[PDB]
């Protein structure tokens, strides 16, 4: 499922912005 | 609408020509804990001594400032904030600077970041997603018509006041101008495909991130993600967005109109500016007025534990306040 694929990725806390 | 935004103009106008400069000092505070952190520095709880108030203290090295090249992004973010009045726009209460920082203190807003309860509670409905949603919309249009970018919009940078309304913060990458512009910033998840491609964008990519929002808050995740950057900008590029199956329809043709790679057809780009979304079937059920003059009762209003509580906010690990005997940046500084 989608939700799962986003659960496992390295991207579920806070982001970064870029410069 | 045209004769409020009018006189909002000439009040911020008037901030933005002649800024507020020096306006506390540190020693008027005493530090209490890290509500927040970043590259260049932090955000403390302070309490206040004379007033008693807490206030977020942001705190930022001015070497580290000049290391990631944000100057003159600092400087945009203290001239803009200090200059701007609307309810959903977190004040500036105080500003200034030593040797080594720069900083700006703020309202403590002690309901902590949308990101935190989007996370933990999972998704939004829709209704409490539109709540939040127009009241983004309502800023955009205010920020917009003083000829403001504002550029880095995500649940990290919105948070949740005692009343369940939103406020927002960090103005790091906002920026007052009238024709295109061209910086590379933001957030990955966030950026609009113009942004991305090079070519000089304008204020629509604050709409294109209105849909990014909408999509993250009623979904639980971004329309675009990936393991790295570089994946997320391909996907933002084919622009392909695909929907869980529990988004109505309504929603579902909001989100074609705002995640639109084309600009003459993006949403609060048209002709009709920002009342194509206001006047979406999306957000029929919303009475605008309202919800600026904060009448609509919020879906959620976080745990309220005293003044000082930081139980909304993660914690984080706590470093020491330097503070050299040497000026570092003074120049560079001047006008902050
Ligand atoms: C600074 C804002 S303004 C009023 C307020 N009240 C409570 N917490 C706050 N936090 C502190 C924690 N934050 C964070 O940790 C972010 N996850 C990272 C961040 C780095 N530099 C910033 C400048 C402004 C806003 C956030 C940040 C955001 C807001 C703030």
């Amino acid at each position: 499922t989608t939700y799962a694929d986003f659960i496992a990725s390295g991207r579920t806390g806070r982001r970064n912005a870029i410069h | 609408v045209k004769e409020f935004l009018a006189k909002a103009k000439e009040d911020f106008l008037k901030k933005w020509e002649t800024p507020s400069q020096n306006t506390a000092q540190l020693d008027q505070f005493d530090r209490i804990k890290t509500l927040g952190t970043g590259s260049f520095g932090r955000v403390m709880l302070v309490k206040h001594k004379e007033s008693g108030n807490h206030y977020a203290m942001k705190i930022l090295d001015k070497q580290k400032v000049v290391k990631l090249k944000q100057i003159e992004h600092t400087l945009n973010e203290k001239r803009i904030l200090q200059a701007v009045n609307f309810p959903f726009l977190v004040k500036l209460e105080f500003s200034f600077k030593d040797n080594s920082n720069l900083y700006m203190v703020m309202e403590y807003v002690a309901g902590g970041e949308m990101f935190s309860h989007l996370r933990r509670i999972g998704r939004f409905s829709e209704p409490h997603a539109r709540f939040y949603a127009a009241q983004i919309v309502l800023t955009f249009e205010y920020l917009h018509s003083l000829d403001l970018i504002y550029r880095d919009l995500k649940p990290e940078n919105l948070l949740i006041d005692q009343q369940g309304y939103i406020q927002v913060t960090d103005f790091g990458f906002a920026k007052r101008v009238k024709g295109r512009t061209w910086t590379l910033c933001g957030t990955p998840e966030y950026l609009a495909p113009e942004i991305i491609l090079s070519k000089g964008y304008n204020k629509a990519v604050d709409w294109w991130a209105l849909g990014v929002l909408i999509y993250e808050m009623a979904a639980g995740y971004p329309p675009f993600f990936a393991d790295q950057p570089i994946q997320i900008y391909e996907k933002i590029v084919s622009g392909k967005v695909r929907f869980p199956s529990h988004f109505s329809s309504d929603l579902k043709d909001l989100l074609r109109n705002l995640l639109q790679v084309d600009l003459t057809k993006r949403f609060g780009n048209l002709k009709n500016g920002v009342n194509d979304i206001k006047n979406h079937k999306w957000f029929a059920t919303t009475d605008w007025i309202a919800i600026y003059q904060r009448k609509v009762e919020a879906p959620f209003i976080p745990k309220f534990k005293g003044p000082g509580d930081t139980s909304n906010f993660d914690d984080y690990e706590e470093e020491e306040i330097r503070v050299s005997i040497n000026e570092k940046c003074g120049k560079e500084f001047t006008e902050f």
